[PDB]
């Protein structure tokens, strides 16, 4: 039961801030 | 120009015996505590918010304010996440904060907090027209782009 | 890996509910509602069952904020951390709450960032120390992930 690591590499990248 | 929400900004730090009673030691650094004054703390803040940051530098300037002003990262990231990425509204933050004896400030335009979130997907007309009053239609819609 | 089983096995009822480490910038409300640690964990147990393929990694993290209380960027460093290995998630709270520490600094399975910065190197001491830290087959596998 493993996910795949580039959806969780790019969500991860996804939810950090943006400044405005 | 001008803008009623001055007033939220506009605190005097020297109203503020440092350091403030909400600053615990989960919250803040030790530098932070080495401040002489609630407005060498905002200076300071200033400074580090007034720097140059792409978009896509939350980290570095959440390691500058813990090195420079003395705020615990996880803390500064929870603000930033309040304020949508808006970098101008850290003073206010904390000036409300300090005087208020709060935390996050829950009545703040620009501060977002759980309930504000909440009531922002209820699609409870109401409650919206409530969010509209408190940060206004651009504010309002950046939040709705932050649920995207 | 049935040497690691003592690292899944510590006690739920051994940790007061809720942990002090177990803070607002990384629970949402769902969490404190929680009777017990047990309670928690159970849940946990229940929503990682579910089956997820390899590319359902979003819905895991919402289901993971739905039932559990736990904040969707949290799971999403987690399971990066965990090399995307959903077994190893239950073992990463039990251990956060158990010595109140985020992340867990020595627990095989749970990359840190030294871990990590330690994957950059060529001393053969530091890949020994990573593979008898991690094991061989977790050692070759952040490789890939790394070089890329």
């Amino acid at each position: 039961k493993m996910i795949d690591f580039a959806t969780l590499s790019k969500l991860k990248k996804k939810y950090q801030i943006i400044l405005d | 120009d001008f803008s009623n929400e001055d007033i939220y900004d506009n605190i005097d730090p020297d109203t503020i015996s440092f350091p403030p009673k909400i600053a615990t030691t989960d919250l803040f650094l030790p530098l932070f505590f080495h401040f002489g004054s609630t407005r060498q703390f905002m200076d300071k803040l200033h400074e580090v918010i007034s720097g140059d940051y792409e978009p896509s530098q939350a980290e570095k300037l959440v390691q500058d304010l813990c090195d420079e002003t003395g705020i615990r990262k996880n803390f500064s990231t929870s603000i930033l996440t309040c304020l949508s990425g808006d970098l101008m509204v850290f003073p206010r933050y904390f000036l409300n904060m300090f005087k208020d004896n709060v935390n996050p400030p829950p009545n703040v335009p620009g501060i977002w907090t759980h309930d504000d979130d909440e009531s922002l997907k209820s699609n409870d007309q109401e409650q919206i027209r409530k969010l509209v009053k408190k940060h206004g239609t651009g504010r309002m819609e950046m939040r709705k782009r932050f649920f995207e």
